[PDB]
Parts: C-alpha cells; structure tokens; sequence
RNA sequence: AACGAGACUCUGGCAUGCUAACUAGUUACGCGACCCCCGAGCGGUCGGCGUCCCCCAACUUCUUAGAGGGACAAGUGGCGUUCAGCCACCCGAGAUUGAGCAAUAACAGGUCUGUGAUGCCCUUAGAUGUCGGGGCUGCACGCGCGCUACACUGACUGGCUCAGCGUGUGCCUACCCUACGCCGGCAGGCGCGGGUAACCCGUUGAACCCCAUUCGUGAUGGGGAUCGGGGAUUGCAAUUAUU
C-alpha cells in the first residue's frame, strides 16, 4: 500500500471481479502485482498451483505459439507493453479492468463431450470448472489476434489490443465472443 | 567519466561523429564495392561505415587488453544463412579491419604494444574519456 | 618387384588397418587407437575402459 | 643445492593414487622440507560411444564407456638427492611418478 | 573492523559473487551502473529489490558484483539474487538479528527465489531421439 | 493472396485529410493511415513524421516495429 | 507531392516508378540488387526515394555508368563475365544480349559435343545431381 | 529357501564445516604509472574505472577434489484392521533428478562381408589371391528418414551483449591445434611464435535474443531451386561439375 507496485504505469487496485464464481481464480491484486510478467514460476508439480500466478503472466505465456515463437518470451513482453498502452488511450479505462471483463465475458458456461452408446455418436452436455473457464477464455481471445496479423499491414500489438476492447464489451464483434456462443448453442441442443 | 558509466550504443555513434568532424582517418579506396563481412548478402546502408567501425574498434580496446586482427574479426562474425542447408557461424573480412586499426594507429590512438598485438595509446585513452563525459553532460545518464 | 606392383596409398582408407585382424572400416582412430569396432568391444574390459554410465 | 622440485603423480585409481601421495607428503614432512600439500587437478574424461550390434539390425543402441584419469602434484623445495631417496620408497601399486629438474 | 561479507547467486549455472562492503550508494555490477544493463527490457527486475525496500537499507553500503556463466536472462536472476542476499547477511553479522529479520520478511513475501537457488538444471540427451525426452518418428510398413 | 494497390505519392486530398484527422483521432499509426486513405505504409510512415514537426500530433511510444501517436492531450 | 511521372520504359524492360530506385532497376536482367546499390553510388544519387522521381538527365547518366563499369572504377571481379571465352575481355551483359550470349554457350558445347551439350539436349541435369528421385513430372506409371 | 524386484554403482540437487592451492582465485593495501574531474572538493587531497606493478602479504566465499555430514514417512494433523500404508501440512533441498547393471525359457530373428572363431562343400595357375580403366550417382514410377520454406511475432543493414561438453603435432609407414605481423574485396597466400596441454590456441568476447535504420501485404527484397561466366584450396589426378 505505501509501497504499492504498478506495472510501471498502471494501478492494480480499482480492479473488480464481477463474479463470485471466478474471484480467487483471477489473480491480480491480493499480492500478485509485479512490475513485469516474467518470473521463474511454478506452474506445475501440483494441480492447484496454476491459479496462484498472475493473469498478466499467464497472458504472456499463452501467446508464443506456432513453432517459431517458442523461446522468445522476451519479444512477447514487448507486445504486452504496447497492448495495454493502446487499450488505455483507446477507451480510457485502466487496461487491467479491460482484461478482467474480457475474461469474464468470454468464458463458456456449458460444453459438450462424447459418449459411446450403441456404436453411434451421442453427445452429452456438461458444465465446467472455474479453472476451466479461465484457461479457455485466455486461449480464445489470443487466437483472434494471432490469426489476424498473419498477412496484414497491422502489427500483432494493434490486433491484440483491438480484440480486448470488443471482448471487454458485450459487442459480439470478436473471435472470442463469437465462438463462446457457438459452444453454448451446441450445449442447448444435445442437452 | 569512464566509458562504462555511459550508454555504449550512444557512445560509438558520437565517437564516429568526432572523427568525421576533425578530418581524421585515412580511408581505403574500396568503399562502394565492399560487402563488409563474408556472411553479409549486401553492401552497407551507410557510406560512413569506415568511421562507424573505427568507433566500435576503439571502444573494445579500452575494455579488453587488445589483440590482433584475428580477434577483431571474431567479435564481428555472426550467423551465415546457407539457403537450403542449415546455418553456420563464420568470421567476416580481414582486410577491412586491418585498415581500420592501421588508420587509428596513423593518428596514434592505437599502437602495436607489448607482446605483439595492438593496444590503445595513453593519448587514445585520454580522448575516449574526454568525449565520454560529454555524452553524460549532454543528455543525462 | 619391377616398376609396377603398387600404387601410392598413404592417405584414405586403404593405408590404415587394425592390429587385431587387419580389417578396415568400422575402426576407432582416436587416442592413437587402431582397432576395429567389433573387436574393440571384446578387448574393452582389457585395460581400456569400463562401463559406468 | 636446494632446488624447487615438483613431483607430479598420475594414475587411474583414486584410492591407490591418494595413499601414495600421502606417503610422499609424509617423507617430506618427516625431514621438515616445507612441502606443499596436494593440488588436485581436474579429472579428465576419455569417452567412446559406439554401436552394441555387429552389423546393423534391430533397434539403435549405443554404449557410453568412460575412463577417468587423475592428476595431482606436490611441490617440494629441498636438495635433489634426498628427494630421489624419499621418492623411490614406499610405492607398491601401479601409479606413475615424474620428477622435475627445477621450477620457478 | 573491515566490514566485508560475500555472497553468491545461482540460476542454472551462473555465479554472481557480490561482496557487501561498508560505504554508501555506488552499487555496481561488472564495473558498470545497474541503471542500464543490456537487455534493458528486464530492467525493472534487477531494480526490483532496491525499489521495493527503499533506499534506506542501502544507506550505508557499496555492493559490487562480478559475474560469469549463463545466458542474458539467467545472469539477471543471478545478480538480483546475490545483491538481495548480500544485504541480509551484512545486517545479520555486524548490526543485529532484528535488523535483518524485517528485511528477510519483506523479500520472502514476494519470493521469486530471492533467498534460495533454483535446483533445476538440464537433463542429458540419451540416444534414439533428439533432446532429452523426444523420439524420432517410427514408421510401420 | 488478394490484389490491391496503394498510392506511393501524395495528392491534394491526402494532405488535406491529413490535417483534419488529427483532432478526431486518438490513435494514429501508419497502419491506420493505410486503411483510412489508400496509401502505402512507408509513405504513411513519413507522412506522420511531417505532422510531428508541426506539433499537431504527439509521440507516446516508439519501437523498431511500431510507432504510436496521440492527439493533443485535450481528451 | 511530386506527381510528375510514374511508370516509364528504359532499355528492354519496362520499369515502374512505384518502387524504390535500386529495387526497381533489378527487373532488368544481368542486374541484381547487389549490382545496383554500387552503380547508384558511383552515380552519386539518392537511393532513398522512388524511381519515378528521377529526371531524364539523371537516368541518362545511369546507363553510361552501368555499361562502362571498368571506366568508372567498378572492379573486374564484380562483373558478370571475366574473359567470356574467345572474346578476350571482361564484359558486363544486360537484358536481351544476355540471352543471346547464353544460347551461344549451349550451342558451343554441342558443337564440340562434350558431356555438357548432350545433357542439355536430352533435358537432364548438367551438374552432379541424382535424377532417380528428382524432377518427377511424371505420370505414366507401371 | 533361491533368482529377478529393491538393495548396489554412476550422475544431479544441499555445506562460508574439514583438507590446500604461482598449471586456481579473491581480498587487502603498498603502490608507482595511465586516465577523466569522473564523484565530495578545486584541477590539490580523498574516492571511483581497469592494466602493468604486486609481496618472503592475508585469505580460500567464488574455481578445483578428497574424506565426511544431510532425507528417515522423520515430525504434525487426518485416514486405514489402526496393521501394512495412504493424503494434506510444518521444518527444509521432500522421502520419486536421470542413467548403468538386469532372471528363467524362447526365436529355425540378424551377422560365414569383424574374427588367423569354425564344420562341410566349392575353386585353385587360362586363379575367386595383383596393376590400368569403368561402375556402386545410371531414370516413364512408387515408398521411408530428414533439411529449408511459404513472411511483418518477418527479412535486411548497422550498433550493443551473455556459455558449456571437448579436442590438439611428438601417433602407422608422417601427421596437429593455432596466436601474432604483412599482402589480397573474397576464397586465400606469406613471414614469425607458443602448446605433450587448470600452463598454449581460449577470460573459447557463439547463436537465437536485444536496440535503431530500410522494405509494405505485393509470388514482394518472401523462397533460392535451377543455371551461365570467373577466381581459390586439397590430391597423383576433381571430366558425371570434391569443397
């Protein structure tokens, strides 16, 4: 508090969680603030140990895929500093509040699975863990920007920051909020 | 200051400028026909490359105890793409670096010192630290 | 014999052999060894090496 | 005269080596020649990694062999006579010894 | 007496021996200021203990560090781990227990292996595949 | 791939729009100028450098692979 | 600004004013990117602007500095051809003359009827390469 | 009761304890010398930056290698027949870091082209045992292991900055690793010097990474296949292009 750490420009207070079903699986402000999203980390060796490391750190981790960006985590932090910068200018909100909203609006609430009966495909609708919601929601919105910048004049920074605006709002003009409702649309059917 | 106390990306780009201002250096004939290292695919983007490389040369002599033409090349060498074949390391040109060191030595900021190898002249060490404080005075480190 | 009975071999495969059977190709040159890999194994225990890892 | 004489030991067996080093440090200390203890040098690895099959067939397997030599050296400064006296005594196992004329 | 206590840091082969000697200010690493050390994107990280603890634990020391080993990243964690640990040891030994006990509690709150060394190191390649656990493709028929 | 073409020299309308986009835009990058106009990305790079010399826009961040510009900090 | 001109024709190939000067010139055969960044600097002009921004006075000088490279002190080793063979000099060959020169050397190696011309005429690889699993195309299988 | 299992051996993670170091370092000054006011101050003096200078200085944290110690489900709380154990937690480095070695019995598995290991059969002077030059690379197809790419999370050009396992002439019948100086755009040539190696090459100043220019979504500068012309090095010889 009298030694409160920012991101080097952003407050980690004034960050809400608008679920009681996803608070304490978002890590952003209990003492999870850090100036960077790089650490040695422990993300393994016990099942309940992933939820104890920041959301901002998780974000940096999950956007380094496709076989040529692995082992280039340092380049990834470059993309995150521009992302938040653009988000703050663009709408005016503290860009962490943007990200938390974006996660909460994108998480699917029911999903389907397989079951083998009579040698024919039957499907069953099931619910999801809070830990599952977070894992899915971080994956989905990152997939949008990764796809978009794959032959465009637009850079990966621009694409990613745009995608967090439309996710944080209920706009439904994003790769995340599209696919979220697609899954639920299946789950209704084979319920 | 010591050159360590200031930024070094900034140091060289001002040390190069110092030389080019003062009419310093003797420059080879070849300067628009030069690949500037074996592994490079194209000629320099800059015509002032002789001045630029002399900056980086003189900086290293301050730091390490100084060594011959071989070691200078080893500092400069990088990765060589081989097309379909996978990459390898290589060490660049020699005759460019041998002219760089000899041009500096012409101003007597370098000299073949003890144990057969170049070392930076005490007059040379003076001039580095002279503009080293100008960098910190100018902007502010 | 006369002026033909031989052709210079002083580099490459035909100018080295091995000391336990004079076999070529599969052999270990390293450390001054000159032993063919099939036979090297059988004299491995005999002062030389021992397995440890 | 008193010459700085360096006795290098080298072997393949760490037990057999070390006790013979202790003996040579003893014989020196007995006559108070102001010897320096062992300076144990980095152990070096000879490796041979080759096929286990004669005439390839079956899964590809290899086998790491290693021999570890050991070097260590004791520095003496004393007359060269009494050195060659104490050197030649109390050595039984296969362990090599190398006597040096002088050192700086 | 002559106040000097030495520590080291580790992270996957990268030693950084940091002596803490009485003084005031003037912390360095490799005879350079730690206000720039050159990836400088992870610049906030090595500064992190100094910034978080304030300048009032660094109100009577010069700490200087020599390094070797590791890559660009692992060096940053080594130097950070060493200067942090240096500070703790210095207060335990020439000041008092309750001096360092506070400071120990502060660091271990936001622990990031600031008082311990990462055990993890690389595992050996065994044949029949690249890497230490991956295997070449296996074709049936 | 698609077929598209961009303008590699300036015209009247490009310059005039360039002066009037400034108070209306919070973000200005060369990429966004590529889309709103029909203009090449390196042309658009230098076009924004001109505006900064006038003081119409303000730099806020810089990189090798990106440059960001803002309005006049008037909201 | 600078609306003056765009796409133009020079010797034997049409060169756009759309692209940067050096890279624009490369389309002409016998001139690579490496060959052009030299010749522009001997001509002492910018390479930091478009090819449509050059004037007629300037481009007239370009072709002269190109086609007499030894006389403007570009080294001999930096040319396409050193002692062509049976012509006796260092030479630099450009677009439509390149093809004519090339077709001669093919004809020559079937004139003497070396191994080379036979491989050329049969449509098989000249250099040491396997053709067992290479080339394909193909079809007609058993 | 026995074998295999574990035990064992090697390897990795823990010691400011022990043993001792010009073929390993550090610290401390003495410094004298260079350097800049670079910091307090003034430029003196005091301090900072490294090198030569360092010692019959002090030390062994860092490097090295030997003996030892440390880890046990030990402690606590649950759970279990309250047994064998299991789960969580404290302490702290969690009892599980990775390999080596590996049974009985079997296969008509592979290898007579490793063997001066070997049975039998065959051939043996017009020889299946030697020289010359040619082939094992020959291409309508098919299949397998890989390598490089399809770009902007990029390429290109400058600038900044970090390692580890090894290896090396004195060997077979003849050969090594290379610093340094000079000449050449480059490949390379040439003159001198060290190293039997914790001593010399080499404080192995490696790459991705990092920072700033240029290119602009275009089969484009992405890609470098194919192919023309020319220069070097190895060898007795390079043609089907050794590199």
């Amino acid at each position: 508090t009298p030694d409160i750490k920012l991101f080097g420009k952003w407050s980690t207070d004034d960050v809400q969680i608008n679920d009681i079903s996803l608070q304490d699986y978002i890590a952003v402000k209990e003492k999870y603030a850090k100036y960077l999203p790089h650490s040695a980390g422990r993300y393994a060796a016990k099942r309940f140990r992933k939820a104890q490391c920041p959301i901002v750190e998780r974000l940096t981790n999950s956007m380094m895929m496709h076989g040529r960006n692995n082992g280039k985590k340092l380049m990834t932090v470059r993309i995150v500093k521009h992302a938040f910068e653009i988000i703050h200018l663009l709408t005016g909100e503290n860009p962490l509040q943007v990200l938390v909203n974006a996660i909460i609006n994108s998480g699917p609430r029911e999903d389907s699975t397989r079951i083998g009966r009579a040698g024919t495909v039957r499907r069953q609708a099931v619910d999801v863990s809070p830990l599952r919601r977070v894992n899915q929601a971080i994956w989905l919105l990152c997939t949008g920007a990764r796809e978009a910048a794959f032959r465009n004049i637009k850079t990966i920074a621009e694409c990613l920051a745009d995608e967090l605006i439309n996710a944080a709002k209920g706009s439904s003009n994003s790769y995340a909020i599209k696919k979220k409702d697609e899954l639920e649309r299946v789950a209704k059917s084979n319920r | 200051v010591t050159v360590k106390d200031v930024n070094q990306q900034e140091f060289v780009r001002a040390l190069a400028a110092f030389l080019k201002k003062s009419g310093k250096l003797k420059v080879p004939e070849w300067v628009d026909t030069v690949k500037l290292a074996k592994h490079k695919e194209l000629a320099p983007y800059d015509e002032n490359w002789f001045y630029t490389r002399a900056a980086s040369t003189a900086r290293h002599l301050y730091l390490r105890g100084g060594a011959g033409v071989g070691s200078m090349t080893k500092i400069y060498g990088g990765r060589q793409r081989n097309g379909v074949m996978p990459s390898h390391f290589s060490r660049g040109s020699k005759s460019v670096a041998r002219r760089v060191l000899q041009a500096l030595e012409g101003l007597k900021m370098v000299e073949k010192d003890q144990d057969w190898g170049r070392k930076l002249t005490p007059q040379g060490q003076r001039d580095l630290d002279r503009i080293a404080g100008q960098v910190a005075a100018a902007k502010k480190k | 014999q006369q002026l033909y009975w031989s052709h210079p071999r002083k580099f490459g495969q035909g100018s080295r052999s091995c000391r336990v059977c004079s076999n070529r190709h599969g052999l270990i040159r390293k450390y001054g060894l000159n032993m063919c890999r099939q036979c090297f194994r059988q004299y491995a225990k005999d002062i030389g090496f021992i397995k440890l890892d | 005269a008193i010459h700085r004489i360096r006795i290098t030991l080298t072997s393949r067996n760490v037990k057999s080596l070390e006790k013979v080093c202790a003996d040579l440090i003893r014989g020196a200390k007995e006559k108070n020649l102001k010897v320096k203890g062992p300076v144990r040098m980095p152990t070096k690895t000879l490796r041979i990694t080759t096929r286990k099959t004669p005439c390839g067939e079956g899964s590809k397997t290899w086998d790491r062999f290693q021999m570890r030599i050991h070097k260590r050296l004791i520095d003496l400064h004393s007359p060269s006579e009494i050195v060659k006296q104490i050197t030649s005594i109390s050595i039984e196992p296969g362990v090599e010894v190398e006597v040096t004329i002088a050192d700086a | 007496p002559l106040q000097s206590v030495q520590v080291f840091g580790r992270k996957k082969t990268a030693t950084a021996v940091a002596h803490c000697k009485r003084g005031n200010g003037l912390i360095k690493v490799n005879g350079r200021p730690l206000e720039m050390i050159e990836p400088r994107t992870l610049q906030y990280k090595l500064l992190e203990p100094v910034l978080l603890l304030g300048k009032e634990r660094f109100a009577g020391v010069d700490i200087r560090v020599r390094v070797k080993g590791g890559g660009h990243v692992a060096q940053i964690y080594a130097i950070r781990q060493s200067i942090s640990k240096a500070l703790v040891a210095y207060y335990q030994k020439y000041v008092d227990e309750a001096s360092k006990k506070e400071i120990k509690d502060i660091l271990i709150q936001y622990d990031r292996t600031l008082l311990v060394a990462d055990p993890r190191r690389c595992e050996s390649k065994k044949f029949g595949g690249p890497g230490a656990r991956a295997r070449y493709q296996k074709s049936y028929r | 791939r698609d077929k598209l073409n961009n303008l590699v020299l300036f015209d009247k309308a490009t310059y005039d729009k360039l002066c009037k986009e400034v108070p209306n835009y919070k973000l200005i990058t060369p990429a966004v100028v590529s889309e709103r106009l029909k203009i090449r990305g390196s042309l658009a790079r230098a076009a924004l450098q001109e505006l900064l010399s006038k003081g119409l826009i303000k730099l806020v961040s810089k990189h090798r692979a990106q440059v960001i510009y803002t309005r006049n900090t008037k909201g | 600004p600078e609306k003056f001109q765009h796409i133009l024709r020079v010797l034997n190939t049409n060169i756009d004013g759309r692209r940067k000067i050096a890279f624009a010139i490369t389309a002409i055969k016998g001139v690579g990117r490496r060959y052009a960044h030299v010749v522009l600097r001997k001509a002492d002009i910018d390479l930091t602007k478009r090819a449509g921004e050059l004037t007629e006075d300037e481009v007239e000088r370009v072709i002269t500095i190109m086609q007499n490279p030894r006389q403007y002190k570009i080294p001999d080793w930096f040319l396409n051809r050193q002692k062509d063979v049976k012509d006796g000099k260092y030479s630099q060959v450009l677009a439509n003359g390149l093809d004519n020169k090339l077709r001669e050397d093919l004809e020559r190696l079937k004139k003497i009827r070396a191994h080379r011309g036979l491989r050329h005429f049969w449509g098989l690889r000249v250099r040491g390469q396997h053709t067992k699993t290479t080339g394909r195309r193909g079809r007609t299988v058993g």
